[PDB]
């Protein structure tokens, strides 16, 4: 009834590879594409909902979650180890941030302390690293908007738009020629929708994909009224609807 | 391969081997069996003299837990040993804070998951030993059997060790001829009789019988051993059978 | 504060009065001092108001994770949590706790536990400040195998006189009726006890 | 039990070489290089990234140069991830040293206890060592301007120009024939970037590639002050020293 | 063979080899005899030497005024395990003014050499004891293997060439069980016995170790020119 | 311990440290020296509770002479201070704290000037041109506020000095036996044998 | 410090007074005593304040974490049972005595909450120095079936009583209105009635008027270029 | 190639050991269903007594882990009954701390990321079972989540499990194609057990007794397990249409 | 025996138009005794300042510990912390020691670099907050200090009146204060420049 694993399960092989890590990327790889593009006033994180079965309601898992009120991330890879890092970014925001500055961390910094979290189960004993890449969009008011990508080994890089996942080597080339510095968030949105389309095989709709902003302030989605430095989260999940409508457009 | 080296390693197959391998163990060990009768339990084991210099009487193997629980197992004995200290521990911890003593199917399931933890991790083994045990509580009579997987069920009758399939065979037709019930003194008379029969598989050396049982008429829901003319008239009417 | 359980013929009936204190000002004048473990097991609360429902919140967590994994518990049982809280911190509690209760097998118990974290199985049992102006009137008034509307009666009658005589008890008289048939809750109001 | 899957990080080859260290240094020799240059009047380090996109937000990108004080800098060559998790443990010893002292930490002492940090990870505790090697460049009112590198082993050293990373023996060879001890920082600026220029394995070297930083006594009225370049200010550089 | 690396590991027929292993520490070990009557219980045990200069190593280890073993097998464990009884008998004598059964001690070393049988990291002990008493049911003789196995007997021997002495307790079974009231002719049939487990070496005075505990006896080791009258 | 004073000058720090040692009801010896050198030209007088004044006093000299000794180089005055009123500030919130209170004269080699750093118990470090701890302050500083100037020599201090312990020795109730006198300049420590 | 909560048709309302006090000096003549613990559940606070604002942030923090872990609404009986389990551990030593109240899926809910860790359940309730104050009101005026309008009139009277019988107590009166299936409105200083007169004087002084002995430029800039 | 025996990456990307103990997981020979009335949760699971000397009153793969809340299981039973108890441990602590009853889907989160960590540590190796939780839950009503050795979770309209999920799978697809809706439309919970068994003897292919069920119901505010005789009454119920 | 009266000493803090003053008094005492008068009690972390008044070692220890964590701070997110920010951890550090408190009355004063918005703040002890619009007030002549500000003070004062009214509001309470005095200091502080003024005023 012992943990005996207090050694690195994670070792430098004779050519300097980290197996476990390439391994985690290798899943990484087989994983559903996700993608995320910066605008000038706003960022836009997608992926599919790729469904198990029919009778599964897909609503129910959310691949596209919120982390603070201006700080949202999605995901490719495995989504268990997904989940529970949302869990514990979620918490590490309010330990380690909210519950001493009295405010919410800036995006850069919270991905600073996920990506802490997974360089540690490639270092500690008794582990295996993290089998996903995240994409962690947000805003803050030094910052302004941003998008970072986190990998398996603990690594983050800030990108403009990027791609993850299944068909990401594709996605990249079309974001690549697609993206400007001049882009509006709605511009963002439909090429979005149109990076996606290339990787999803079966059927294109809101129910099938999972979509969301950060941008302006929502003051509708705050819960209360009366305090007039509070004005609302930026991060919103767009509706099966909201998605549809674009589609037509397009 | 290499899978059947460490406990708690699925197979391709999704089998754990050192569960199996503990299964050797108590398919090795000396035969016992338990009866449910109309308002208890009845116990038996068959005890192996090595030698005539063995104590008669002496090296018991039943063992009691609480006042009401009795426990007998097959296979490595010091396993059954630390696994009824174990039960001990759980049955003196639910009365200490609930006042009742522990149900029976309550105590099934702390030896259960207690067996069960000793196949979650590779730093120990499963238990090699099968457990039959039971005894009467507020809802009446129960008897089970645990296995070394930590797998367990309520049974009428149970049997494990060398001579289990014989054993199996006799529990089975009682089961079939008496379906209103058994009397705790017929279980007594019929347990001794099954060892006997069950004997035929350890054959080489002679052996000595050990009874125990549970009855809320003839011992008051207490767990109380076979002595004395109880146990002789036991064996004369299993020497008679087997002839 | 007055409290009070009675077993009857059908079963148990707790009794409490309604009024907390802190010093001389009344607190909470509407308080609910009959508080459930378990569906058929109620108790009293007397003393530490912040312990009493400390105590009561930990039963009811015992009680429903007995109930998942071996049933529906005793009244004994559930009287046996208390005292095991109880005693084992009576150094940094302060609680009198009557623990009242219906089973079918059984039919309706009581049990007390005072300060000291002891059990006392009782035909009826009562506590609080208001407790010590009716023992003459409860020892001389109970009967065992009472009828339910001579049990509410009685508690009703005795509650009357501890709220009269004790400046700690006042406002409201609740009871809660445990039987076969379920739970009944019941409330009496100044303008008819007083009248008593 | 556990022991069968136990690689023993920490032990010694049969020549008496820590496997470990000996495997994390060979993967920090594929990281992008870094050069670290010693002048009478200053520090420069430069640094190539490794990723090559255009889609790269370059100007809020740091993957090779870190600020650990006001004082001292650090260029990363290996994992990224580890080097943070050193980095914020150095940043924590400059100011727990500026709390009990209220100097500003010594360069050296700092070095030595990142190095002792990572000579443990090859001692005791069975995990991997960081596959990191950093350079340091600093100043204090002792020693003045120093450069000083750690690798995995623990084991560090002081240099008046130095690399890291890929192609350190191409490197090391182009600073020692062009290295001489009157230098200025301006002069060391445009090695730092002609060496780089030549031991890089892509066609040609560009701003968005880059980071580069300097420490300087030429800071107004003698203090010293630590540069990270923007991206425009790279480019500059570049065009300036006749590189693009 | 590939299931003996560790004590943690059963084989594929249920085998536990580094028991097994332990087990077989005893039988390399030098020859100790136990038997009992009604009234005493007597240990006999052939000392070894490791040469002409060396003194030759004790066998017998006293426990009680009224328990004390004899071993075969790794000393160091002995010690080890004799020193836990000791500890179990005195804990009984101090808590409750009462002496310790000799077959409740031999279910406290059964389940001490257990829990040493089924973690990872630890070993077998690597010894075999024969545990004399006499308690409030009389004379008692144990027999203790590092599997955990505890056996309550008549007579019994363990180590090397035991099988000789435990043949003859088996025939003598009906004569020795009925020598009450006489220490002398019990150990007489205790040294006649383990004479059946020698070849070449006989029993000379520094050879020969013997203990006694019976009903008005306390546990008492003979050795030297105390043991020359059994000769 | 009874009386510590201590005066910065142009061109060294001068402490004087009273000599008796006083167990209730017998002066036990008239010759102790309450001083430590942390450093060659960083020097620690120390008063307050028996025990913690000498185990404080030492416990500060090894760890200074340990820095010595690893990076090869003296600390400043300033540095010096900075980690005792830490320890000391420390000590304040432990299960049993130091009482002892400690003034710190050294010369600062880099800057080329004396410095003189008084610390209480508590940890409360100033940087004075005159120090004292306890009831010494009362009785001198009238004289080291007149008295005092800036730029004056060793032996000037000196003399300022003796008024001082002249009142100290005609005011105060207990008889301290004289203090030891001891010079921090550039050249390092050194006792002043007559006083 | 005076504190009210008023359960009403459809909801919930709070309030409280603005003075926070050091023995008898007032530190702050506009203090706000009502927190947000989530959207739709509010307190108000009284006791030691350094109390009140740690252990509702603290609680309003792991009930955040909560929602999203669960995915639903806040519950005003999370926040209660979170609340007094941590101030009973602390055995009053936290000096927090508060009135919880908000809507959630379950309902409108009204509790107030003592430093020891005991809770209690009401229509009506009122904490601090002021209480008694604000309770006579309460008991004066309140009623079954009262509407929102009729809620904010009553809770604010019971604070005004407060304000101008109970020295603890002054200045203006914050509310808050949590109306099932509408957004919680904060209505701060609601009531205005202590505004301070006009001085008689002016108290401008000629520039110069201060003996200065030194002047320097002090440096906020960080380390320059060059 | 002790990437197979320990949770770490295998150069596929794959860990086989939550592989393997999904092969665990249909050890039992028994399938499993789950469906959803208007007011209520139905579950129906296989029930096999192969020894006549099992006492078959105690050979059960449901649990009542709270009022609220039951659980089928679908795997060994020692694993099962390890579920069984940390999920009724998990939902009383939750409501003693939190104040109300623990809704189904978080629970099912719950068991979700412990089960997530058998994945990722060592030590432990993964539970060889697929967990399937029902109730009526307050807000959302009638819920099924399931659970499997991965760690992996979801919301469900209907779901199987076992050997032959497939069959039962595509039986209730096809269903729920010409309904078009989320639920079975049935007021009484009786009439939803009799849809559970009908579509289950379709897909499978066999007839059922009153001792081959085995028969959960989730309702507002309590779970229940059917009796023989309770499941009886459901099977004359169905002959008789 | 009173901590936070035994160094004495106090600190002020205003608003004005588009600037703040913070105040301090220069003298650290040994209850009566007079020990430094150029012990100053106003600290500053990029352009957030703050006065700390109280025990003279937890004085000296929280200025450290700020200084520190405001550094890591800046390092981490690649700017300087900005007053309401700063307000808050202060806060957080001081009831992180709620059972063991330092004894002290800190006073931020700063401008928000982004919105320009003056703003000022103050603590008991164990870290509850008083964000005033108009002054905060700190130490042994507390009391003093209100009656004077209570007075003085008027809104939208310019950064040179706001001096005038800062400085007499100090110096005429600490002349009220046997444990105050001893000189005093006054910073000016506007978006991008601050002045800082010692004041001459009785020694005794
Ligand atoms: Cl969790
Ligand atoms: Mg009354
Ligand atoms: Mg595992
Ligand atoms: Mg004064
Ligand atoms: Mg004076």
């Amino acid at each position: 009834m012992t943990d005996r694993y207090s050694f690195s399960l994670t070792t430098f092989s004779p050519s300097g590879k980290l197996g476990q890590i390439d391994y985690a990327l290798t899943a990484v790889k087989q994983g559903v594409t996700s993608l995320g593009i910066k605008a000038t006033n706003g960022v836009v994180i997608a992926t599919e909902k790729k469904s198990s079965s029919p009778l599964a309601m897909s609503e129910t898992l959310s691949k596209v979650s919120l982390l603070t009120p201006d700080i949202g991330a999605v995901y490719s890879g495995m989504g268990p180890d997904y989940r529970v890092l949302v869990d514990k970014s979620r918490k590490v925001a309010h330990t380690s941030y909210k519950r001493i500055y009295g405010e919410y961390p800036p995006t850069k910094l919270l991905v600073s302390e996920v990506a802490k979290i997974m360089q540690e189960a490639t270092q500690s004993g008794g582990v295996r690293p993290f089998g996903v890449s995240l994409l962690i969009a947000g805003h803050d008011e030094f910052n302004g908007f941003s998008l970072y990508q986190v990998d398996p080994s603990g690594s983050y890089f800030p990108w403009k738009a990027t791609a993850i996942g299944k068909g990401s080597v594709a996605a990249k080339t079309f974001l690549e020629k697609r993206w400007n510095d001049e882009l509006e968030l709605e511009d963002a949105i439909h090429i979005a929708l149109l990076t996606l389309k290339e990787s999803v095989e079966g059927e294109f709709n809101g129910d099938t994909i999972e979509l969301a902003i950060i941008g302006d302030e929502n003051p509708d989605l705050l819960g209360y009224t009366g305090i007039p430095t509070d004005k609302g989260p930026r991060f919103r999940k767009l509706t099966s609807q909201e998605i549809n409508d674009r589609l037509e457009a397009l | 391969t290499g899978y059947d080296l460490s406990n708690s390693v699925f197979s391709p197959d999704g089998r754990n081997f050192q569960v199996e391998y503990a299964v050797k163990a108590v398919e090795n060990g000396t035969t016992s069996i338990g009866i449910k009768c109309n308002d208890g339990v009845v116990f038996a084991v068959e005890k192996l003299i090595t030698s005539k210099l063995l104590v008669p009487q002496k090296n018991v193997k039943i063992q009691v837990v609480d006042r009401h629980i009795g426990c007998v197992y097959s296979g490595l004995i010091p396993d059954g040993r630390h696994l009824v200290n174990r039960g001990r521990e759980e049955a003196a911890s639910f009365k200490k804070l609930y006042k009742t003593p522990i149900p029976i199917p309550a105590f099934a399931d702390r030896l259960g998951q207690y067996v069960q933890a000793h196949t979650l991790y590779n730093s120990v083994r499963p238990f090699g030993v099968s457990t039959i045990f039971g005894g009467v509580d507020k809802n009446g009579a129960h008897l089970y059997m645990l296995e070394p997987s930590g797998s367990y069920w309520g049974y009428k009758g149970a049997a494990t060790g060398k001579g289990r399939q014989s054993a199996k065979a006799e529990l089975e037709k009682l089961v079939d001829h008496h379906p209103e019930g058994l009397s705790a003194r017929e279980a007594v008379k019929q347990a001794a009789k099954i060892i006997y029969l069950a004997h035929e598989d350890n054959k080489e050396k002679d052996f000595e019988l050990e009874i125990s049982w549970c009855s809320l008429s003839e011992t008051n829901g207490l767990h109380k051993f076979v002595k004395g003319d109880l146990l002789q008239e036991a064996i004369d009417f299993a020497q008679k059978e087997i002839n | 504060t007055s409290i009070m359980a009675v077993t009857f013929k059908d079963g148990v009936i707790l009794g409490a009065d309604s009024r907390t204190t802190t010093g001389a000002y009344i607190a909470n004048r509407v308080t609910d001092k009959l508080t459930r473990v378990h569906d058929k097991i109620w108790c009293c609360r007397s003393g530490s108001a912040a312990d009493t429902q400390a105590i009561a919140d930990i039963v009811q967590y015992h009680l429903e994770l007995y109930t998942s994994q071996y049933g529906t518990p005793s009244t004994e049982t559930a009287a046996s949590v208390f005292k095991e809280l109880c005693y084992e911190n009576k150094d940094n509690l302060t609680a009198g706790i009557i623990v009242a209760g219906y089973d079918d097998k059984n039919k309706g118990e009581v049990y007390t536990i005072p300060l000291g974290g002891s059990v006392h199985k009782l035909p009826y049992a009562i506590a609080g400040s208001g407790s010590t102006f009716i023992y003459g009137y409860c020892d001389k008034n109970f009967r065992e195998n009472m009828s339910k509307e001579e049990t509410v009666d009685f508690i009703k009658h005795s509650l009357s006189q501890a709220i009269k005589w004790d400046g700690s008890s006042g406002g409201v008289i609740r009871m809660v009726v445990l039987t076969a048939a379920g739970v009944e809750r019941l409330i009496f109001y100044p303008d008819e006890y007083e009248q008593l | 039990g556990s022991r069968r899957y136990d690689s023993r990080t920490t032990i010694f080859s049969p020549e008496g070489r820590l496997y470990q260290v000996e495997y994390a240094l060979e993967s920090i020799s594929h990281a992008g290089t870094a050069i670290g240059i010693m002048a009478s009047d200053g520090i420069v380090l430069a640094a190539e990234r490794k990723v090559t996109s255009t889609l790269l937000e370059q100007d809020t990108s740091t993957e090779k140069l870190y600020k650990l004080n006001d004082k001292i800098a650090v260029a990363v060559a290996g994992l990224t991830a580890d080097a943070e998790i050193l980095i914020n443990t150095a940043r924590i010893h400059a100011q727990n040293y500026l709390k009990t002292y209220n100097e500003d930490i010594p360069v050296e002492i700092l070095v030595r206890r990142l190095s002792d940090i990572k000579q443990g990870y090859t001692q005791h505790g069975g995990l991997r060592p960081f596959g990191v090697s950093f350079i340091y460049a600093g100043y204090d009112d002792r020693y003045g301007y120093q450069l000083y590198t750690s690798n995995p082993s623990g084991n560090y050293t002081g240099w008046k120009a130095i690399s890291v990373g890929a192609n350190t023996s191409a490197a090391q060879t182009l600073l020692q024939m062009d290295y001489k001890d009157d230098m200025k920082v301006d002069d060391a600026i445009e090695l730092a970037l002609k060496t780089l220029s030549k031991t890089t394995d892509s066609s040609a070297l560009t701003y968005d590639r880059l980071e580069f930083a300097t420490i300087r006594k030429g800071a107004n009225d003698g203090e010293v002050y630590q540069k990270i370049f923007k991206p425009q200010e790279i480019k500059d550089i570049l065009v300036k020293t006749g590189i693009t | 063979n590939n299931y003996d690396g560790d004590t943690v590991t059963f084989s594929p027929t249920g085998r536990l080899f580094q028991v097994e292993y332990a087990l077989e520490a005893i039988k390399q070990g030098s020859v100790t005899v136990g038997l009992r009557s009604n009234t005493h219980a007597v240990l006999v045990a052939l000392k070894r030497n490791a040469d002409e200069l060396s003194s030759y190593q004790k066998k017998i280890i006293k426990c009680d005024e009224h328990m004390g073993l004899s071993l075969a097998g790794l000393a160091p464990d002995a010690r080890v395990l004799s020193n836990y009884l000791r500890q179990q008998c005195n804990y009984s004598s101090l808590v409750f003014n009462r002496k310790l059964a000799v077959e409740r001690a031999g279910h406290l070393l059964c389940d001490k050499a257990q829990k040493n049988t089924q973690s990872y990291g630890g070993r077998p002990y690597g010894v075999g004891l024969l545990i004399i008493g006499y308690d409030k049911s009389g004379a008692h003789l144990l027999e203790f293997q590092p599997s955990g196995n505890v056996t309550e007997l008549y007579g019994t021997a363990i180590g090397a060439r035991s099988q000789g002495a435990k043949t003859y307790l088996e025939r003598t079974l009906d004569t020795f069980i009925k020598i009450d009231g006489n220490p002398d002719e019990l150990i007489k049939a205790g040294v006649e016995a383990i004479s059946q487990s020698l070849r070449d070496e006989s029993l000379t005075v520094d050879n020969l170790s013997i203990a006694i505990v019976g009903k008005d006896t306390p546990f008492t080791i003979y050795d030297g020119e105390a043991v020359a009258k059994y000769i | 311990m009874d009386i510590i004073l201590g005066i910065r000058v142009q061109d060294s720090v001068i402490l004087a440290s009273s000599k008796a040692v006083t167990r209730g009801i017998s002066v036990l010896k008239d010759s102790d020296d309450k001083t430590r050198q942390l450093s060659p030209h960083t020097l620690m007088s120390f008063a307050g509770e028996a025990g913690d004044t000498v185990q404080f006093a030492e416990y500060i000299q090894a760890n200074i002479q340990l820095y010595s000794i690893r990076e090869d180089y003296e600390l400043s005055p300033q540095a010096v201070s900075s980690f005792v009123r830490q320890e000391l500030a420390k000590s304040i919130r432990s299960r049993r704290p130091y009482q002892v209170n400690v003034l710190i004269g050294g010369y600062d080699k880099k800057k080329n000037k004396p410095e003189l750093y008084q610390i209480d118990y508590l940890g409360t470090k100033v940087e004075l041109p005159y120090g004292a701890h306890g009831y010494s302050g009362f009785y001198t500083f009238s004289l080291l506020d007149h008295h005092y100037r800036p730029d004056m020599t060793t032996e000037e201090g000196l003399d300022l000095l003796k008024l001082c312990v002249q009142e100290l020795e005609k005011r105060m109730p207990m008889d301290f036996k004289g203090v030891i006198v001891k010079i921090v300049d550039k050249d390092g420590i050194r006792q002043v044998d007559d006083f | 410090t005076t504190i009210v909560g008023v359960k009403f048709n459809n909801g919930v309302v709070i309030a409280a007074d603005t003075r926070s006090t050091q023995g008898p000096i007032v530190a702050d003549k506009n203090c706000a005593k009502l927190h947000r613990i989530s959207p739709k559940i509010w307190c108000a606070a009284a006791g030691t304040a350094a109390d009140t604002e740690a252990v509702t942030q603290l609680i309003g923090s792991n009930i955040e974490l909560h929602s999203l872990y669960t995915s639903r609404e806040p519950r005003v009986v999370s926040a209660l049972q979170m609340l007094k389990q941590h101030l009973f551990k602390y055995q009053g030593h936290i000096g927090a005595y508060l009135i919880v109240a908000g809507v959630d899926p379950t309902g409108s809910h009204l509790f107030s909450i003592h430093a020891h860790g005991s809770t209690d359940v009401g229509y009506y309730l009122s904490l601090g120095s002021g209480s008694l104050a604000a309770m006579a009101v309460l008991e004066s005026h309140w009623k079954q079936d009262l509407t929102k309008e009729e809620a904010i009139k009553l809770a604010s009277d019971a604070i005004q009583a407060g304000i101008w019988n109970d020295l603890g107590s002054g200045s203006n009166v914050d509310v808050c209105v949590m109306e099932i299936g509408k957004d919680a409105e904060y209505l701060r200083n609601y009531l205005t009635p202590n505004v301070r007169e006009e001085k008689q004087k002016s108290y401008k002084f000629p520039r110069g008027t201060t003996a200065v002995l030194k002047e320097s430029i002090v440096n906020i800039c960080d380390i320059q270029e060059e | 190639g002790y990437d197979r025996h320990i949770t770490i990456f295998s150069p596929e990307g794959r860990l086989y050991q939550v592989e393997y103990a999904f092969k665990a997981t249909n050890q039992t020979n028994i399938n499993s269903l789950a469906v959803r009335g208007k007011d209520c949760t139905v579950v129906i699971s296989q029930k096999k007594v192969p020894d006549k000397l099992l006492d078959p009153t105690t050979v059960s793969y449901i649990f009542c882990i709270s009022r609220t809340i039951g659980m089928v299981v679908n795997g060994p039973i020692p694993d099962a009954r390890n579920a069984a108890l940390r999920a009724k441990a998990e939902a009383a602590e939750f409501r003693y701390k939190y104040g109300y009853d623990m809704p189904c889907d978080v629970l099912a989160k719950r068991m979700a990321n412990l089960s997530q960590i058998y994945t990722q540590r060592a030590y432990m190796r993964p539970l060889g079972v697929i967990l399937t939780f029902v109730s009526v839950d307050e807000e959302l009503g009638p819920s099924i989540y399931k659970t499997d050795p991965a760690g992996y979770y979801v919301g469900y309209k209907a779901t199987a499990t076992g050997p032959k999920q497939q069959e039962i799978t595509t039986n209730l697809e096809n269903h729920f194609k010409k309904s078009k809706i989320d639920h079975i439309n049935e007021e009484s919970w009786e009439k939803v057990v009799e849809f559970a068994i009908t579509h289950m003897i379709d897909a499978l292919g066999t007839e059922f007794s009153k001792n081959d069920l085995e028969v959960g119901v989730a309702t507002k505010d309590k779970f229940f397990t059917l009796s023989a005789e309770n499941i009886e009454e459901r099977l004359v119920a169905i002959a008789e249409q | 025996s009173d901590p936070s009266s035994i160094n004495g000493g106090i600190v002020v803090a205003m608003t004005g138009k588009d600037c703040v003053a913070i105040a301090c008094d220069l003298r650290l005492g040994s209850q009566s005794l007079g020990v430094s008068n150029k012990f100053e009690k106003i600290f500053h972390y990029g352009h957030v300042f703050l006065g700390i008044t109280g025990l003279a070692t937890d004085v000296t220890t929280l200025n450290e510990m700020f200084r520190y964590k405001t550094n890591l701070y800046k390092l981490k997110e690649e700017r300087a912390i900005e007053p309401e920010t700063f307000t808050q951890l202060v806060s957080s550090s001081l009831y992180e020691r709620r059972f063991g408190p330092y004894f002290v009355g800190p006073v931020v004063a700063g401008i928000n670099s982004k919105s320009g918005k003056p703003f000022i703040a103050g603590f008991d002890l164990i870290g509850c907050i008083d964000e005033a619009k108009d002054f905060i007030v700190s130490g042994t002549a507390s009391d003093q200090l209100f009656g004077m500000c209570e007075s003085l003070y008027e809104p939208n004062l310019e950064p040179e009146d706001l001096f005038e009214t800062i400085s007499q509001a100090l110096l005429n309470a600490a002349d009220r204060d046997a444990l105050s005095g001893w000189g005093a200091v006054v910073y000016i502080i506007k978006k991008d420049e601050v002045v800082k003024r010692y004041l001459k005023m009785r020694q005794d």
